[PDB]
């Protein structure tokens, strides 16, 4: 089967949200950018060559998540109790129909982690699109059902909150705005870039009852010790 | 070499005499020869030298 | 690159004619090139030149900011913390200077007078810094002032006498005979105080290396990294594996302390959150059926599934933002109050900027600092892990704490700067800090001018700084950076103090015990017979042998360039963990760093030694090492590498190896005279009779033996891909054995120390003996000193006569002998001689 | 200074000091003799003695081990681990050669496999027959089949043992052990199994030693020609039990098991002995030992 | 020579609890030792009524047999701990010197020559790694002698002999009588019966 | 192990009723069928076994430091082989550069 990646997705997953296409596209290259400028798509880097971009990964780690949290409402019977993420929204459901949503909810992982894995060895500048690719129609997946009708509302939502917390959760690792410095509870507050605080004890190599050789029990002058000489 | 006296330098906390050559004190009479003094049943030679001449004095106990 | 050049054959070489008297000269050679302390001065002068300027200008960036506790004020209330930041950009340090009078203008000062009123021979550190403070208001906008400040003197630096900051360096030999110096002594000592002090040479374990020790813990592996130079800052990482079957990684550095994590939560943070990557790390496949990875996978698996009290509630968690956040606040020193910056949605992202800065420049910073290589160095993490597993599996031993191979002799240059920047961010950087706080509080930051700023900053810095810079040095250069008085029994004891190696030393009986014998790595590099004969300092002090030295640090960057130049190399990016075990790959690495693999490690590291006898390529002080147990190829050209000279031996095993196939191939053919077609092996050193007459001419020196290929210089964990014969006699004597096939010939003088070598005929004496004549011939009485009358010295002995032995030795070219020749007769006259006495004619 | 013999700077002058026990002794020693005088006079006799007290514990005798979960019926084809599975061909034959051993009702759902080491089989000789009944003596609520004692090499001895429904009725009440933490207990006390020897000696030797005895003519005679047994480790009630040692002259080199066993008295006796042996023949006087 | 000949066809079978590799040195450790013939030479080269060195080692005043042997005929095998050199450098090398899994006797500690004659420089290597344990030795006989020594006698001391030769501690009896005989041990007199 | 395939984390194993299931943080349950059934395994003598020195073995022939001995290869005729001892029984094995190995290996 020939793969190729389809930019139709995320314009249509992008307009359903309420954000820039640039914002779904930059997962992962979050870090050290004003969002303003991830908004716009300003500054994007270079699509990845090599196989050991960390692009790759938190591109990854974003679908997963995705994965793993749908996978909780898909068998919250089996839980003791569920998850805070899922629990609020199916709380006013019936146990025998909480037993439900294992067969009327489809899955959505169907190949993904054997196709990225050989994408990321063979070609990585694929690999970051067909996963950010795989996000998007697994979204329009949950959100193009229609049938049964008791589903539609529980899974909807679910769908919007958890597209959220991931972009969310990329958002947090950008560059921050302006904000209170104090509010963290101390007087000084350092930066990564500082070493007016660093620890003393770790400029020098770091890491490291009787002892054998000392006369601790042997009561002999120190000035005449010539007489423990081996001659 | 050194031989110093029958008195001299005395320590502050203790009446002993001073460490070694270098203060102009007395020599040390360490615990191994007080456990052949002992051996030797030389008791008397104790007194005299731990007492007589390091800081023997007198006690009131009521 | 492949090498070009071509000897002449081994056969037409004539040393039939050598002597192991000829050898000397190689001794003499080795020695002349090296300089007996010559180490010394060159890591001084490279501390001062490029050290220091380099830790101060690049590791003492200061980026605070603090609260604004002043009163109510239109802006006061408005605004709520400062940003100071400031970086210095000039550093140099001149010549120890004093005040002549009272007001004069800085007079040299040489180190007689230094030593005779107890001065300190230091020389002025000057300093120049650019300044920015931002102070940041409640609305939301910030007000930024910078300012740049001319340079200025902060203290005094102490110099070493002899080296380039030394008044002793623009003189003439007479000059420094008549001004109270020695012109004989090299120099190689610190004068405080009135005292002569010497900073011995350290021990210490081989940077970006993985040390594993056994030990509650089962097992203990330890690494240290350091991004590059003696002087850069190093961050050890600490893999446990303890009883309950959980491995965690504890990062001890600056910004870290003492948090020992679970060894997947380092993983999950740089993005690759999937167990089965995570775990292909360690074994490097999950389609693999051997018996080691089910060993491997087994505790792997049993390691994720215990629970960690201090960090349970991530543990389950696979969002790598809230993890980083977790751990941001837990390393954090300024958060008092969890969730009160939480309703923040920016101080949530400035803790994980933070975090993700930190980590990337914390975190095996050897493989990179930047977030490019986050996944680079996952791939080395689990690879360390690996490494320690198999030893848990008793597949290999843990690393041996006594060999050579994987230790490193620190000079004065680096334990210096190590205990600069302790004392310099202590007494200059905190009281900068404590001067812009209270400039701050007593004055509006709107208020402020250029003018204002240039004057905190150099009013912070006064003579109470400058005392403390200065002295806070000498004390660790007097306290002990391992350092000793020069106590100047004589001029053998001055130049020993120079060539020892001290420890960091613990009370374990059998690691006290083991650490102070002689070790199978110390031959050619630690003096076999120099130590300590009676107390608790017996082997635990260290002799360089003779032509023993310490390397600098090379220049890395071009043979890395050339590594990933080379066709025969595939770069990391290139290779896939599971290209590597599959197709047998070997990797390869450069200082201590992981840069590629290639298909053949044999012929990497044999093309590249053959490409280091030019030199034009490689430099000759790069160490090559070939692991044939693992299948590893490793370049180092760091710091602190003993290094000794040893002559190549070529033989003709080529040629050899034909003959045998013809010879093999015309007996199958019937032919009767088959063994006709054979050679006979020969193997020999291109040292010829008449290169030691040149060396003794002074017209063959070692650098240009080592760019002829006649010897190289080899590095203890180099030398375990060596076979050396002991003498010149040994490889004539298996001159046409082909069962034993030398890399090297040795001069056996090359394994003792300038102290044992005095003993003349020590082969014949007891070795025990020869220790004790290491001890007693330092302290033996002579010309203690040239200028002994321009001194005023404690406890010094100066014996008038002075006698060059009838045996002398080599040891006697380098130092005076001290003592006499008397006639000794050996007999028994009265009994007053018994029991170890002499009796002495009066006359 | 080998494990086992550790006597090298002050360690058993430490063990006598400070009344170490048993369990930190690092150079033990134990002298045995023969309980009759004349098989004493044979060094082959006293040989194949001393190779008969050697603590040969069933876990050396194995290069690996695999816990399976798995059980055995004769007829019903149950799973079996994929890189195993060529093991039923010598179950057949194992089932065909002993019409008496066969597979009981309450088999549970545990396998332990083993591939014995035949090298160690053959310098320790020990057969494959003694092992099945020494495992089958010592553990009742287990079922073991065994593969064929062959002589060519590259083909293994591969040792069964199937875990029965009483393995776990022996104390399941205290449920704070899951099925799989009882399975790891038992392989545990199944690799401990003692065979051909007794416990707490890892070397016992053949040495000469010269004793007195009385002649029939009241003469008092040197008798050179007297074998016995040195051992490394001590076990007094170990060898107590043998009926080739003599019981009555059992000398340890262990105050606390010599106390143990024998009393106050004869511990008394112990340090005066082992003081003696650290002092050598530059020794002090009697007096200073008692 | 000829036990590693047995070694390299499979000769060496070795005994009940004995590995291969530990009844191999025992072998080598047997073979590699001066028999009694060794003063045959060393006899026939001194004239033992005039010779000073011999007459201090026979009368007694001063040395032993094997100084003489060291001296004139050779050092032997060097052994430490009752075994030969052990391989500290790289995995089966013993030193630089030599190569990985060497089977000749000098590569392990085995000195061929004399101190009249000298040494080589591996032989003067394993010569100082048994040296280095006499002077490491010499040390701990000091410190680890006072640390038993002194917790022995604040265990012993309150032992003193009463008007009854017994030995008791101020009530308490150790010995009903001293040494069980009530004897000095500066007064006693060797005597057969 | 088993790797879910919905998270790729590892499934933790439990038994019931005579089978084995593994059961993920996910809620993602699924029973093994026949390579599943390795509860645990030990190999003894790792320092000795022939996995240990494959690469050291392949090795030897090249590496000058290892010990040489005068025998003719039967593949190759060369008169010399390179000689190792390796485990606590001292098995010798002869190697040489052509590929040839004594023990037929
Ligand atoms: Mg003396
Ligand atoms: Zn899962
Ligand atoms: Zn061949």
């Amino acid at each position: 089967e020939p793969w190729t990646f389809d930019y139709g997705k995320i314009i249509k997953t992008a307009k359903i949200l309420d954000i820039s296409p640039a914002v779904i596209e930059a997962i992962g290259a979050m870090e050290g950018r004003s969002y303003a400028d991830i908004r716009e798509g300003q500054g994007a880097p270079p699509p990845p060559t090599s196989m050991d971009d960390p692009r790759l990964m938190a591109v990854d780690s974003a679908v997963r998540i995705f994965l793993y949290n749908y996978n909780c409402l898909r068998h919250v019977s089996t839980f003791n109790k569920p998850p805070i993420h899922v629990e609020r929204l199916v709380k006013h459901l019936s146990y025998e129909e909480k037993e439900d949503l294992e067969k009327v909810l489809p899955n959505v992982v169907n190949e993904y982690h054997t196709t990225f894995k050989h994408l990321r060895v063979t070609d990585p500048a694929s690999a970051l699109l067909y996963s950010i690719e795989f996000l998007c129609i697994s979204f329009l997946t949950l959100y193009e059902i229609k049938e049964p009708s008791w589903v539609v509302n529980i899974v909807r939502e679910f769908a919007l909150t958890e597209l959220n917390t991931i972009i969310q959760s990329e958002k947090l690792l950008s560059k921050p705005g302006a904000f209170n410095f104090m509010i963290f509870g101390e007087d000084f507050v350092c930066s990564g870039e500082d070493s007016s605080m660093d620890d003393i004890s770790a400029y020098s190599s770091p890491g490291l009852l009787d002892d054998p050789f000392s006369i601790e029990d042997v009561d002999i002058s120190l000035d005449v010790l010539d007489n423990l000489a081996p001659q | 070499r050194y031989a110093v006296a029958s008195y001299g330098p005395t320590d502050a906390l203790t009446g002993q005499p001073l460490d070694g050559k270098r203060s102009h004190g007395g020599l040390r009479l360490g615990e191994m020869e007080h456990w052949v003094l002992t051996a030797q049943g030389a008791m008397q030679t104790i007194i005299e030298k731990s007492h007589d001449d390091s800081d023997g004095c007198i006690s009131y106990i009521c | 690159l492949r090498p070009q050049i071509t000897y002449g054959p081994i056969e037409t070489v004539d040393n039939e004619e050598l002597t192991e008297a000829d050898m000397l000269s190689f001794i003499s050679a080795a020695v002349n090139s090296t300089g007996l302390i010559g180490y010394n001065i060159k890591s001084f002068d490279d501390l001062m030149d490029n050290g220091i300027p380099q830790i101060v200008k690049q590791m003492f960036n200061v980026d605070i900011t603090y609260k604004d506790q002043r009163d109510h004020t239109e802006i006061d209330k408005l605004r709520e913390s400062v940003q100071i930041q400031f970086n210095f950009t000039d550093v140099n340090i001149e010549r120890p200077q004093h005040r002549n009078y009272s007001q004069g203008n800085k007079i040299n000062l040489l180190p007689n007078k230094a030593r005779l009123c107890g001065l300190s021979y230091s020389g002025p550190v000057n300093l120049a810094a650019e300044v920015i403070l931002t102070a940041h208001y409640s609305n939301g906008r910030q007000e930024v002032k910078r300012a740049s400040i001319p340079p200025f003197q902060v203290s005094t630096f102490p110099i070493m006498r002899g080296s380039n900051r030394c008044h002793t360096h623009h003189l003439s030999k007479t000059a420094k005979k008549e001004i109270g110096e020695d012109p004989n002594e090299p120099g190689g000592y610190f004068i405080a105080r009135g005292g002569e002090w010497v900073v011995d040479l350290l021990e210490n374990i081989r940077f970006n290396t993985l040390h594993i020790h056994y030990h509650n813990e089962i097992i203990r592996g330890e690494f240290i990294s350091q991004p590059g130079g003696a002087f850069e800052n190093s961050s050890q990482i600490i893999i446990r594996y303890m009883t309950t079957g959980a491995i965690t990684i504890e990062i001890n550095s600056t910004k870290f302390s003492k948090l020992r994590i679970p060894w997947y939560l380092i993983f999950r943070m740089f993005g690759m959150t999937g167990d089965d990557s995570i775990i292909e790390q360690v074994v490097f496949d999950l389609e693999s059926n051997s018996l080691v990875n089910t060993f491997m996978i087994e505790i792997l698996e049993k390691s994720i599934h215990v629970l960690d009290p201090i960090f349970q509630p991530v543990q389950h968690e696979l969002n790598r933002e809230k993890i980083i956040q977790f751990l941001s606040e837990k390393v954090s020193k300024f958060v008092s109050n969890p969730s009160a910056y939480k309703s923040d949605e920016n101080a949530v992202q400035y803790l994980n900027e933070r975090q993700l800065t930190i980590l990337d420049k914390i975190l095996l910073p050897h493989m990179g600092q930047t977030a490019d290589t986050r996944v680079r160095k996952l791939r080395f993490l689990g690879l360390l892990i690996h490494k320690i597993l198999l030893v848990i599996m008793n597949v290999f031993p843990p690393t041996d704490r006594d060999s050579y191979r994987t230790k490193r002799v620190h000079g004065s240059g680096v334990s210096l700067a190590k205990a600069f920047k302790a004392i310099f961010n202590t007494s200059v950087i905190a009281p900068i800090i404590n001067g812009f706080k209270e400039l701050l509080k007593q004055t509006a930051f709107e208020e402020l001018t250029q003018r204002n700023i240039i004057e905190a900053f150099s009013a912070a810095l006064s003579k109470n700084t400058a005392s403390d810079l200065n002295r806070s040095m000498e004390q660790s250069i007097i306290s002990g950076v391992s350092t000793q008085s020069l106590e100047r029994k004589n001029l053998l004891n001055t130049i020993s103090a120079l060539r020892t190696v001290n420890t960091h030393n613990s009370k374990q009986t059998e690691r006290a015990d083991m650490m102070r014998r002689v070790h199978a790595s110390y031959p050619g590099y630690i003096c076999v017979a120099q130590s300590a004969d009676t107390g608790e300092k017996v082997g635990m002090s260290k002799q360089l042998a003779i032509t023993a030295n310490v390397c600098t640090a090379g220049e890395v960057l071009s043979l890395k360039q050339r590594l990933l130049s080379d066709p025969a190399i595939q770069q990391l990016a290139d290779v896939s963990n599971k290209d590597i075990v599959r197709k047998g790959l070997a990797r390869v690495f450069i200082n201590g760093e992981w840069i590629g693999c290639c298909t053949n490690a044999f012929e990497l590291a044999q093309r590249y030694r053959m490409l280091r006898r030019e030199g034009k390529v490689v430099h000759p002080h790069t160490t090559i090492y070939w692991d044939s147990m693992v299948d590893e190829v490793e370049f180092w050209l760091d710091v602190g590498r003993l290094t000794r000279p040893l002559l190549i031996v070529d033989n003709n095993i080529e040629k050899y190896n034909q003959a045998c196939y013809k010879a093999a191939e015309a007996r199958k053919k019937g032919d009767k005279d088959w063994e006709k077609h054979k050679i006979p092996f020969i193997q020999n050193t291109r040292f010829t009779p008449q290169m030691a007459k040149d060396i003794l001419a002074g017209t063959l020196t070692l650098e240009d033996l080592v760019a002829q290929g006649i010897c190289e210089f080899i590095t203890p964990e180099e030398a375990e891909n060596c076979l050396v014969a002991f003498s010149i006699i040994e490889l004539r004597k298996h001159k046409h054995d082909v069962t034993r096939r030398f890399t090297h010939v040795d001069v056996p003088q090359a394994i003792l120390g300038l102290a044992a070598l005095v003993s003349p005929y020590a082969n014949c004496t007891q070795p025990a003996r020869v220790t004790y004549e290491t001890n007693q011939g330092r302290q033996t009485g002579g010309w203690y000193c040239f200028s002994w009358p321009y001194r005023v010295d404690m406890n010094r002995f100066f014996q008038f006569y002075n006698e060059m032995p009838l045996v002398k030795t080599i040891a006697h070219n380098y130092v005076i002998p001290n003592g006499l020749n008397t006639i000794v007769a050996y007999m028994i006259y009265g009994g007053y001689n018994q029991e170890d006495s002499v009796i002495v004619s009066q006359s | 200074v080998a494990g086992g013999t550790n006597k090298s700077g002050i360690v058993r002058p430490q063990e006598i000091f400070s009344a170490k026990p048993v369990e930190a002794e690092q150079s033990s020693e134990m002298l045995l003799r023969l309980k009759n005088p004349e098989v004493e006079t044979n060094k082959t006799y006293a040989q194949e003695i001393a190779n008969s007290i050697e603590l040969i514990t069933f876990e050396r005798l194995i290069l690996q081990w695999h816990l399976l979960y798995e059980t055995y019926s004769s007829t019903k084809k149950n799973v079996m681990y994929p890189d195993f599975a060529s093991d039923v061909e010598w179950m057949t034959d194992f089932l065909e050669n002993h019409p008496l051993l066969q597979p009981p009702e309450d088999i549970a759902n545990w396998c332990i496999r083993l591939e014995l080491n035949k090298t160690t089989m053959i310098l320790k000789s020990i057969s494959l027959e003694s092992i099945i009944n020494s495992l089958r003596a010592k553990h009742p609520n287990t079922y073991i089949m065994h593969s064929v004692e062959n002589t060519a090499s590259g083909i293994p001895i591969i040792i069964r043992i199937y875990l029965r429904e009483s393995a776990f009725r022996r104390s399941t009440n205290t449920r704070m052990a899951t099925d799989e933490k009882i399975a790891v207990n038992v392989v545990d006390k199944l690799l401990n199994s003692t065979i051909r020897g007794i416990p707490g000696i890892k070397n016992a030797n053949v040495v000469k030693l010269m004793r007195h005895r009385v002649d029939a003519q009241g003469k008092l005679v040197r008798l050179d020609n007297i074998y016995a047994i040195k051992t490394n480790g001590t076990n007094i009630f170990g060898a107590m039990l043998d009926d080739n040692i003599d019981p009555y002259t059992i000398v340890s080199s262990s105050i606390g098991d010599t106390m143990e066993l024998y009393g106050i008295e004869a511990a008394r006796q112990k340090i005066i002995s082992e003081i003696r042996t650290v002092m050598g023949d530059k020794g002090p006087n009697h007096r200073h030992l008692l | 020579e000829e036990i590693n000949n047995r070694l390299l066809h499979g000769d060496i079978m070795p005994p009940i609890g004995l590995t291969t590799h530990d009844f191999y040195e025992k072998l080598q450790l047997n073979a590699l030792k001066f028999p009694d013939r060794i003063l045959k030479p060393i006899m026939n080269s001194i004239n033992p009524e005039t010779n000073g060195l011999f007459q201090m080692v026979a009368t007694g005043a001063k040395g032993s047999n094997p100084n003489m042997i060291h001296i004139m005929a050779g050092i032997g095998q060097i052994e430490i701990n009752t075994q030969r050199i052990q391989p500290q450098f790289s995995f089966g090398r013993t030193l630089v010197y030599y190569p990985r899994f060497a089977l000749e006797a000098q590569a392990y500690g085995f000195i061929c020559n004399s101190y009249i004659a000298g040494l080589t420089s591996p032989e003067f290597i394993f010569g100082e790694m048994n040296g280095r344990f006499d002077l490491i030795n010499k040390a701990l006989s000091t410190s680890s002698t006072g640390y038993a020594n002194r917790k022995a006698i604040f265990g012993l001391q309150s032992c003193i002999v009463d008007y009854y030769r017994r030995v008791s501690i101020d009530t308490r009896l150790v010995q009903q009588l001293y040494g069980e005989d009530g004897l000095d041990a500066r007064q006693l007199e060797t005597v057969r019966f | 192990m088993k790797i879910c395939k919905a998270c790729s984390s590892c499934m933790v194993r439990t038994y019931v009723d005579g089978n084995i299931i593994f059961r993920c943080s996910c809620g993602e349950s699924v029973q093994g069928d026949s390579q599943n059934l390795l509860v645990s395994s030990k190999v003894y003598h790792t320092g000795e076994m022939e996995d240990k020195y494959k690469i050291f073995i392949k090795n030897a022939p090249f590496d000058p430091t290892n010990c040489q001995i005068k025998k003719d290869c039967p593949n190759c005729h060369l008169d010399y082989l390179t000689q190792i001892c390796i485990g606590s029984q001292k098995i010798i094995i002869l190697v040489c550069r052509c590929g040839y190995m004594s023990n037929r290996g």
